[PDB]
């Protein structure tokens, strides 16, 4: 499982990073 | 085993293959047991007592031949054997002026930072006794306030052998910043202020200042030249980069943090 | 016996109640924030870690015979903690051994039995993953023992308990190092022992074994984890390079590890002070005295803590090495009233022109001066005796003759005047220049500080500082 | 280096520019601090 | 006292300098910060037989200072004397920078194999397959399949 | 283990740390969106 643990935590980086960019668009839009 | 111990010891040392044989002796010293911790067998420090002494005279050989990069190579290996990691160190008498040779090597080369970090290790050794350290620190207590060529008025007190090779550097390292300070706002002086006060009424010291420096004695003066600048300013060279700070100010202040 | 007999029942239950429950809540809450709280870089038990700095130094020292603290250690070291049924057995044992303390006798472990008590953290399916829990349970053999300040024959068992705790570094570095960041808890534990293992190695010889240990213990920083572990060991690295009197100090300057960016306003405050003495011995003063002043005002928030006594001592020593004249007792303490009295006389003779009076006091009070670790003042204080006078004149007179500044300084003659007017400019004392037409020493005035861009240079750091606080605030806010 | 080269021949911590600034009038202003609101 | 031992020019002290290079190899690596050229010029000696061993102790000192690429480039040029030395927890950090530099080089060369390829150092891959041999001999093969995807080979 | 597992086991550390980090950063941004969305809806 040890190679899979290294790959899946990489996949939990940018899939979690795009949510960070997402709320920046949300909170900027809700001020309008 | 004790290769040519006191052959050319006292009188002279003109031999050149002696040093490789002396290094050949030093091949044996680092290869008997060890040098770095020198933990056990205290008798293996007993040739290291004499391995101190053969580098002492090796430093005396370097001061005979005026070898500055060797004289620090000997002294550092000696001091790191005066800082043997088993520091028991039975007292040799030639240590206290060898450090005085180190303390005058180092004082004459603008190592005043190296001076005042050296004195930390010997609190009462450097003061209460040891005239070979008491004289270079009374030199340094002279070297605080106004006594730097009053030093030359106290030149004639050498407790050891001549010490000439490092009072000549002390001759050198004073008379050149003397020449540096007269290039500065000490603007110009006549020949007789260079005579009575620098020192030594006229030898080829006038050849020293006219050739190492300029300051040609023309009609009754040493003459200074131009030592000024123009001082330009633009203050809109920052107007590209001060705008870079202002854009950065509203950058982080507007971003959703 | 009638007088001392009735005074026996009240002393046990006050440690048996509140000293019982505090680590019982801490060892529970940090465990729940070791299992949960994946972002436990800053636990709230880090303030309890700061409480355990203050707690056991005053709460308990001895194991409190008449059976109060003597039963805590066989309770709290008997922890196997298998699963929820076999931890609730131990959760009953927090209650059940309280009857063993009160009704029965406790298990008296007089300074020796705690080391074989470290087999109950192996007996009957114990836990090795809870290296915070066993790491605190490796501090607890020290906590009555070391903090009682015995320093007597259990120093070797202080050492062997720490070797078991250095074997817990091995269990951190080899046994299941899975993302728990427990080193930043263990480094403060590696601090606590090595404040007294520092003192232990002050009761004995040098530390070159620990030097090989400390460099390797510093080595695993900056790659694995780096917060406050690099910092606290670096003061422990510096303090005995300083305490030993060798060259020792340019090694510190090239030790380019100065910057773990914060140390919670306590370790970073003294860190500036240890390196402030380092930069002072190589004759740099103005750069030294400004971080001397920075270290005094950074964390002084106690009453005469002991190194506050020392930074306030050394601060105007180097300011009496430039020659500005502040003196001392404007912030005086009851632990300072004794320690000011030789230092009292030291700074008054700077302003006056009497030096045999100064050489009287140095001969009078040299033993206290040598106790302070300030041997090398006199090789450079007689320097500043005439430097304080010449700066005071140059600050007074705007255009002074050489022929007058001498005779005021009881200096007899207009040559002995500018026997102090050619290195002071080179040392950065006075702006003034000297013409060899008049021999007069005149300085000028600074006006362009507001006329040219001095203010907006200084503002750009402080604009950048204030926005960081706004950034540290919003990032650390919405935890609900 | 450079001899500065020449031809010719209590405990008053800025509490002294406080205390040598201080010697002849106010000692009956040390608990003379309170008598002034019925006449003056 | 140990720095100035690297000044002398006879070869009988050069092979005794390495007898004193591995002597002082333990602790005072901060002191060797001022001794960069005294390893480097000693590395430029071809009459010095063990010049790769000078790159061993150089990869020791630039790891102390944190010159991680400079330790990496001298782990390259240290040849067989570095290739024989891989049983430590010192060397596991500098092979970590190796594989990291290796797999980003291989994806770079997998982008454009049609000309202007950056040639991989053979001593860079000399420890790559050698550490892959440790996968073959330490019984573990989920690790042996693990690099084999990431190496892009 | 030191040559073939430690290259991965030390590397999955920081891959765990950033996912550990930005989850705190995410739920801060989550609650701020719920404040404004409850403000606009009302």
């Amino acid at each position: 499982d040890l190679y899979s643990r290294y790959k899946k935590l990489q996949q939990e980086l940018e899939f979690l990073e795009v949510q960070e960019e997402y709320i920046k668009d949300e909170q900027k839009n809700l001020k309008k | 085993m004790y290769e040519q111990l006191k052959g050319e010891w006292n009188r002279k040392s003109p031999n050149l293959s002696k040093c490789g044989e002396e290094l050949g002796r030093l091949k044996l010293v680092l290869l008997e047991l060890n040098f770095l911790p020198t933990t056990g067998t205290k008798l293996t420090k007993q040739q290291l007592i004499l391995a101190r002494d053969i580098l002492e005279i090796g430093a005396q050989w370097s001061i005979l031949r005026k070898d500055i990069p060797s004289f620090e190579r000997y002294m550092a290996q000696l001091k790191c054997y005066y800082f043997d990691y088993k520091e028991q160190l039975p007292e040799s008498a030639y240590m206290h002026q060898l450090l005085g040779l180190n303390l005058l090597f180092l004082l004459s080369q603008n190592r005043v930072a190296e001076f005042h970090t050296e004195l930390e290790r010997l609190p009462a050794k450097d003061i209460q006794t040891n005239v070979y350290i008491k004289h270079p620190v009374s030199l340094e207590q002279y070297l605080m306030e106004g006594s730097y060529n009053k030093v030359f008025l106290a030149k004639g007190n050498i407790p050891a052998e001549s010490y000439t090779f490092f009072i000549d550097i002390l001759l050198d390292t004073i008379r050149d910043e003397i020449a540096g300070c007269i290039e500065k706002a000490y603007e110009k002086i006549l020949f007789t202020e260079a005579t009575r006060i620098l020192f030594f009424n006229t030898p080829k010291k006038m050849t020293d200042y006219a050739k190492k420096r300029g300051w040609v004695l023309g009609p009754n003066n040493y003459y200074s030249f131009a030592s000024q600048q123009q001082k330009p300013e633009d203050t809109t060279i920052p107007s590209t980069e001060l705008a870079k700070q202002v854009i950065e100010y509203a950058r982080q202040l507007e971003m959703i943090v | 016996p009638p007088g001392g007999g009735e005074q026996e029942p009240p002393p046990p239950p006050a440690p048996q109640d509140v000293e019982m429950k505090e680590e019982a809540a801490t060892g529970g809450g940090s465990t729940g924030e070791a299992d949960g709280k994946t972002a436990a870089a800053a636990a709230e038990h880090s303030q309890r870690e700061l409480d355990t700095v203050t707690l056991e130094d005053i709460k308990e020292h001895v194991k409190q015979l008449e059976k109060a603290v003597s039963g805590k250690e066989p309770r709290f070291v008997l922890r196997a903690l298998r699963m929820l049924p076999s931890t609730s057995r131990r959760l009953n044992h927090y209650v059940l051994y309280k009857a063993v303390q009160g009704f029965f006798t406790s298990n008296n472990a007089t300074r020796d039995f705690l080391l074989p008590f470290l087999e109950e953290p192996m007996d009957t399916e114990a836990d090795l993953q809870f290296r915070p829990r066993t790491g605190k349970a490796a501090s607890t053999p020290l906590l009555p023992e070391v903090e009682a300040y015995l320093q007597l024959l259990v120093v070797i068992f202080m050492m062997n308990s720490k070797r078991y705790k250095e074997a817990q570094k091995i269990s951190d570095d080899l046994m299941q190092k899975i993302s728990t960041q427990n080193r930043r808890a263990l480094d403060l534990v590696a601090a606590k022992c090595y404040y007294y293992h520092a003192r232990v190695y002050e009761f004995l010889d040098k530390l070159d074994v620990v030097r090989s240990f400390l460099h390797a213990r510093l080595r695993t920083a900056t790659l694995r984890h780096d917060a406050d572990g690099q910092a606290t060991l670096l003061n422990l690295l510096l303090r005995n390079y300083l305490h030993y009197s060798l060259y020792d100090q340019a090694e510190k300057l090239v030790s380019k590890s100065v910057f773990p960016e914060q140390a919670n306003n306590n370790e970073w405050a003294r860190y500036l002070y240890y390196t402030g003495r380092i930069k002072a011995i190589q004759l740099e003063y103005s750069e030294a005295r400004r971080t001397m002043t920075n270290a005094l005002r950074k964390a002084p928030q106690h009453t005469a803590v002991g190194f506050k006594q020392t930074v306030h001592k050394l601060l105007i020593v180097v300011e009496l090495l430039l020659g500005e004249i502040p003196d001392r007792l404007q912030f005086r303490q009851p632990s300072l009233k004794r320690s000011l009295m030789p230092y009292f006389l030291l700074t008054q003779a700077v302003r006056t022109g009497n030096l045999a009076k100064f050489n009287q006091v140095l001969d009078q009070f040299g033993e206290k001066f040598q106790a302070d670790g300030t041997y090398t003042l006199i090789i450079r204080l007689r320097h500043n005796v005439i430097k304080t006078g010449v700066r005071m004149i140059s600050l007074s007179y705007s255009r002074i003759s050489l022929a007058d500044i001498a005779q005021k300084l009881q200096l007899d003659s207009p040559e002995d005047a500018e026997f102090i007017v050619a290195k002071a400019i080179r040392d950065g004392v006075i702006e003034a220049s000297i013409n060899h037409e008049k021999g007069y020493v005149q300085s000028k005035e600074m006006i362009d500080i507001y006329s040219t861009r001095e203010p907006q240079l200084a503002f750009h750091q402080r604009i950048s500082f204030c926005l960081d606080i706004h950034n540290m605030s919003v990032k650390a806010m919405r935890f609900p | 280096m450079s001899e500065k080269k020449q031809p010719v021949d209590e405990d008053n911590w800025d509490d002294d520019n406080v205390e040598d600034d201080f010697s002849n009038q106010l000692r009956a202003e040390l608990e003379k601090h309170g008598y002034k609101m019925e006449t003056s | 006292g140990i720095i100035s031992l690297l000044d002398e020019d006879e070869p009988q002290l050069k092979e005794f300098a390495l007898h004193k290079l591995n002597a002082v190899v333990n602790d005072f690596w901060a002191e060797i910060s001022e001794s960069v050229d005294k390893i480097e010029v000693l590395y430029e000696d071809e009459g010095f037989r063990s010049r790769q061993f000078a790159a061993l102790v150089a990869s020791k000192v630039f790891y102390h200072l944190g010159a991680f690429e400079e330790s990496l480039n001298y782990a390259l040029g240290a040849g067989d004397l570095f290739n024989v030395n891989d049983n430590s927890e010192y060397v596991e950090t500098i092979i970590a920078k190796c594989i990291d530099h290796y797999t980003k080089q291989c994806v770079e060369n997998a982008d454009l194999p049609e000309g202007e390829k950056k040639p991989i150092d053979q001593r860079l891959e000399g420890i790559v397959n050698k550490m892959f041999q440790r996968c073959l001999d330490d019984h573990k093969y989920k690790q042996a399949i693990g690099i084999a995807l990431e190496t892009r080979r | 283990g030191s040559g073939l597992r430690q290259y991965y086991l030390s590397k999955i550390e920081e891959l765990q740390l950033i996912v550990n980090d930005k989850s705190q950063n995410l739920r801060r941004l989550q609650a701020q969106r719920n404040e404004l969305n409850a403000k606009v809806r009302l």
